[PDB]
């Protein structure tokens, strides 16, 4: 009916508490007031809340704390027994009633209560006789006996919230997440317990490499709990093995690959071969993207600097624009990025965000929303996966809003949710694109000669974007039109997925690079790029064909030539059953 | 709201 | 399925989150795993702490059809519980978790499922394999925090195409008898 | 029963503070409550204001007996919302549990019941679906007057669902709750003052109770004055004994304090004193070692803040009024940033160029949305509540409407501003300070004649005409820039360096510079025309391009020992790593 948690820290069952020192020291401090003396310990789900509780009566029998709560021995509650131990009825009023007494007349005990918000209505199964909370209320107002209380972030809004006379009564500790260094002696410390039940013996370099791996891919939940379950698992897949746990001990190459079947992702990525990578990735940039040679160096270095450290930490990994006409590869060039380095892709498209309401869904509700219904799509992408591409095109066309987050965001490397505290975009690229760099008028001038009005040097955007967006970015990257060759190179593309097409109905088609020169020039267009070469390639091509397939020569198949003639200036159609 | 209820009897 | 095998018997060994728990979308093929998990025991290619394991699978509407009583519910479950921890090598692979969520308990009692198997769990002599969706889980399954401990996510996707195909030619001998026809190769891609 | 509590009973064994003060809103309950019909008093008031603390106020009133006798037998009880509603699995259970207990209360007469926080029960919902249907048990109560039920809700909560409702106000009377003076609040601490010291002998000083008030009001600007003054008091009685375990000193001093509220604040402890003669002084020289350069415009801006700081200055006009004019690009801007870190104040950096539109002018004084949210409110209105002492970095101040220039007018003077959402801002703190850009487009703007003519305009001749003779009637005083100096500019390049070294020493690398490059690449990236706009842009492209490469796999990986040095045929930084 009772537990004792001053008894467990003496023999040493709990292992020695590392770091938070800050977080004991603020919690005793509304410990000793008079009123508002419930510490109420808020933080995310395994981010050690109940070692918090344990670890401050560790350091009570070892002395290092305030004498003024050294004498106090903290306690805790049975939660199994009390919420099925006593089915019945009545027993609960009388028990509990035994530990009202124990409760009071001892200032100094102190009772710790996990999961405090399941216990906000308690005691019976379906009547309202007495509820667990309610019966400590009048002695909590008085402030004799103080309580502390953990609850997650989210249901600290969702209930406590409600009933500001109980959020009155405790007090707000947020709980950060350890770091690395403090989570290796944690893991290091709880090591022993696991090794014997495996049989195995993990070595000082396997731990520490392992929270560098996992929270560099897993990101479902923080590093006290994240770091258990790689040492859990690594250990029951060694003694797992075909005929008598072939491998004893515990090197880096194991957890190297149980992060990966945890992840599902492929071999060799937590090798960190991440310097290789990025010198071959360029040049196949080129080949599957024709032309922008010259902003493959501007994307390329700009990763090495990022993961080389020379940025500000805070500071986002790059936060770049793409300037140019359209079909000129800026769309192409992220997609291959996200792939060659492994990264998933998350694109939004700033036309559907064009209106202002539609801007402030993207990351739900400044002034604040209600109703469950997961408002700010963008931050939710975010937390699901921190480092990511974040592709925002058309951003000229976006409401001047949506610019003024970005420079929060951006200053700090962090953007704020309604619910969310904070998020990670430090690791997330920002790169947007926009149409405005290309605009020519339709009609050239008033004058028998036309004037070549060239597109001013980025002057056009800066009126129209603002002065301070336009500093905050890492670069400025431009992309120009594609050569003549590069065009004759892209039809071959759109020839391709012809032939695939044809192969569906047994079809061959041959056409001639002289014939492939009448449509580069009539496809690709200054103003359009490749959104015309489409029609072209449906209207020469496959047009014509369709007559064919469906009541023709082709019916059932056969070979397909085409060629020019100078003297009509069009192609020539040519079918072989 | 309307919620059904099945009850049980005593054995 | 040969990845997603590993995750769940790494996850029934280790000592604590014992309970694995296969979240999916419909069709994946969670409950394949679960149930191609005890054919691969009889057929021997598992480890051999797995081989001596028995998997069982869990009827809900067929405990729930004689309830009529006081604690005929509880009984009943109470019961199948001691063979499990007995035993200590037996798995109870129950499809739709989410729903002993709320079942067992019309009025008054409340006595859910759930409540009764959670003790059990916090002990870990008990292991249960569980199946949800995604929003089932998030909606239901979240909820219940509780539970949630106990259980170790495992996150499942549909297979690739290449996967597929192999799929469909293990199970094409099974489908050619019931039907009497020889599927080619070409036909299945 | 065992839901409410009993407050008249809990009087007889203690638990209730004095009541200091508010003896008229006491008055306009016990005048109220013995009214036949209508008698249910509300109490309209913000969180932490107090509300509640009146209520138990007439429970220790009735039992002391210093109240009417009619209302001397009276008793008062406390429903416990939580408790009710945290048993419930479903509605029904609420309602039921709810008419036991009003029924319980109606055979007794002379009950009164106080539901804090009303507006919970009564309606606008969002908690769990929203327990709008507790209203219908309150209805008949209030009908029938068999007993009266006093209630605790907000200016926000009251016209969003009492007003609108006509069945609960017009059964329900205004009680307005106001925070009270500072004059009040201190009285109120030295009531309350001889519980704390008996709760762990040590006594506290009227020098501190007067430093608690003014220090939580002037910095923590999201609580209200009575709430979050007790936990500075009850704070520094915990921190006092438990931190200094050595020396047990029961004497607090004004500096103690500082380093309570410096932890809820979390801003350095040396700007959170509240000490102008110390702050005035130091300010002037704080500015010079921090920021190099235009040293003289410390020396004019420091003076004139400390004539309306002394104090004798009327501060309904606002504090700092200081309109820069000349160059852009340099330090005007970077002194602000200390000036505000040096505070400690959140430097808000607002923009004209995104308001220059008529309209937008709006989003200034009124929702940006232009929606029912209520919330929202003005972008200018809502940032100085935000911060009520924190300075407005006005910019691109060219690029604004007549109307724009019409609301700054109303702050120099009325010191106060109305919006559409209603709500009032105070501007007694609150600095101002603006930036004129339009001095550095003439200078580049081309001369339509044969031959160039130089134009060396002053920061006084744009003013003169851009700006109406009223504005500068109202201005405190304009500065002025030409160029920092020559070497200055060559001492950027160094303190860019200072950084960037210190980048480096978290890489464990080590680089030096030519003292000839340092001094050419300053004037490369330094213009006139541009001041330091694209210095900072030219000293990262000189090194982090050549160094990026290498610093993946090479030396630079362990200690560096980089050198770099300038050719004088090519003009370009050489680069060569020694590990
Ligand atoms: N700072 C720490 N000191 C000691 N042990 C820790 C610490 N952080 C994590 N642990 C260990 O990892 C566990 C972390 O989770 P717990 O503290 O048990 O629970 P919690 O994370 O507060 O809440 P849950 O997730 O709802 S059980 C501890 O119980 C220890 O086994
Ligand atoms: N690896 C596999 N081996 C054999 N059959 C498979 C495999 N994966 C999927 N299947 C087939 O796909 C079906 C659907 O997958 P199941 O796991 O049974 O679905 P389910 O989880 O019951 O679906 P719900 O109820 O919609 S969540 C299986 O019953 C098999 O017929
Ligand atoms: N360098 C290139 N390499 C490959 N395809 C290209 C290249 N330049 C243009 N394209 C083609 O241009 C088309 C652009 O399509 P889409 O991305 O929908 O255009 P938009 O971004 O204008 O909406 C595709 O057919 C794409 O393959
Ligand atoms: N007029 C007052 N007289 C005495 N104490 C007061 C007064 N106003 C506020 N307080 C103090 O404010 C604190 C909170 O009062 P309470 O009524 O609970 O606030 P709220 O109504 O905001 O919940 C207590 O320390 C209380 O004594
Ligand atoms: N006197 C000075 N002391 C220190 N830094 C200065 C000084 N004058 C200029 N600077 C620096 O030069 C730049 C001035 O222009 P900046 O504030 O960058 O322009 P903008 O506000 O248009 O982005 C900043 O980097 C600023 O820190
Ligand atoms: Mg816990
Ligand atoms: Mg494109
Ligand atoms: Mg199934």
């Amino acid at each position: 009916f009772t537990t004792n948690l001053n008894q467990l820290a003496r023999v040493g069952g709990i292992d020695p508490l590392i770091g938070r020192e800050k977080e004991l020291e603020r919690a005793i401090q509304v410990l000793c007031r008079r009123r508002k003396n419930n510490p109420l310990l808020v933080g995310e789900s395994g981010v050690g809340k109940t070692a918090i509780a344990e670890g401050l009566a560790w350091r009570i029998v070892q002395g290092d704390v305030p004498e003024v709560m050294a004498d106090c021995t903290i306690y805790s509650l049975d939660i199994g027994s009390l919420l099925a131990g006593t089915k019945y009825r009545g027993d609960f009023e009388k028990r509990f009633k035994a530990l009202l007494k124990q409760l009071e007349q001892d200032t100094n005990s102190i009772l710790f209560i996990d999961e405090i918000h399941t216990i906000i209505g308690a005691g019976a199964a379906s009547g309202g006789q007495v509820d667990a909370a309610n019966l400590i209320k009048p002695l909590l107002s008085s402030g004799k006996i103080r309580v502390i209380g953990s609850t997650t972030y989210q249901e600290f809004s969702n209930i406590f919230e409600k009933d500001r006379a109980l959020a009155r009564r405790f007090q707000k500790i947020d709980i950060t997440e350890p770091s690395i260094e403090e989570t290796v002696q944690i893991i290091n410390g709880l090591k022993p317990k696991y090794e014997a039940h495996h049989d195995v013996r993990y070595t000082a370099k396997a731990v520490r490499a392992a929270v560098e791996l996992a929270v560099k891919y897993i990101n479902d939940r923080h590093l006290p709990d994240k770091a258990i379950d790689v040492i859990d698992e690594a250990g029951a897949r060694a003694r797992l093995m075909p005929v008598s746990k072939r491998k004893k001990t515990v090197n880096v190459a194991d957890i190297e690959s149980v992060v990966a079947r945890i992840a599902r992702i492929p071999e060799k990525s937590v090798s960190q071969s991440d310097r290789d990578t990025l010198k071959n990735l360029g040049d196949r940039l080129k080949m599957l993207v024709f032309g922008q040679d010259k902003a493959i160096e501007a994307l390329t270095e700009a990763i090495k600097m990022a993961r080389a450290g020379l940025g500000h930490e805070h500071k986002p990994v790059g936060s770049f624009l793409f300037a140019g006409p359209t079909g000129v590869g800026k769309t192409e060039v992220t997609v291959q990025l996200s792939k060659a380095l492994g990264i998933e892709l998350l694109r939004f498209d700033m036309s559907e965000y064009m209106e202002r309401h539609t801007v402030s869904r993207l990351i739900g509700a400044p002034p604040g929303y209600v109703g469950f219904d997961q408002g700010g799509l963008l931050t939710d992408a975010v937390i699901k996966h921190p480092h990511a591409v974040l592709l925002l095109d058309e951003i000229e066309k976006a409401h001047p809003d949506v610019f003024n987050i970005l420079l929060q965001v951006m200053d700090n490397g962090t953007l704020t949710d309604n619910n969310g505290r904070k998020a990670d975009f430090r690791n997330v690229v920002l790169v947007m694109t926009t149409n405005a760099g290309v605009r020519e008028t339709e009609r050239k001038s008033i004058g028998l000669i036309h004037q070549d009005n060239s597109t001013d040097a980025m002057e056009e955007i800066k009126k129209i974007f603002t002065p301070e967006f336009r500093n905050r970015l890492d670069n400025i990257i431009w992309f120009d039109h594609l050569s003549t060759d590069v065009i004759h190179q892209v039809v071959d593309k759109f020839i391709v997925e012809l032939q695939v097409q044809l192969d569906q109905k047994g079809v061959s088609l041959e056409v001639s690079q002289e014939a492939r020169n009448w449509l580069a020039e009539k496809g690709y267009d200054r103003a359009m790029g490749a959104r015309p070469m489409a029609r072209v390639i449906q209207d020469n091509l496959k047009k014509p064909l369709a007559n064919e397939l469906l009541f023709g020569s082709l019916v059932d198949g056969g070979q397909v030539t085409v060629a020019l003639d100078k003297e009509k200036n069009e192609l020539t159609y040519g079918f072989q059953s | 709201e309307k919620v059904r209820d099945a009850l049980k009897p005593p054995s």
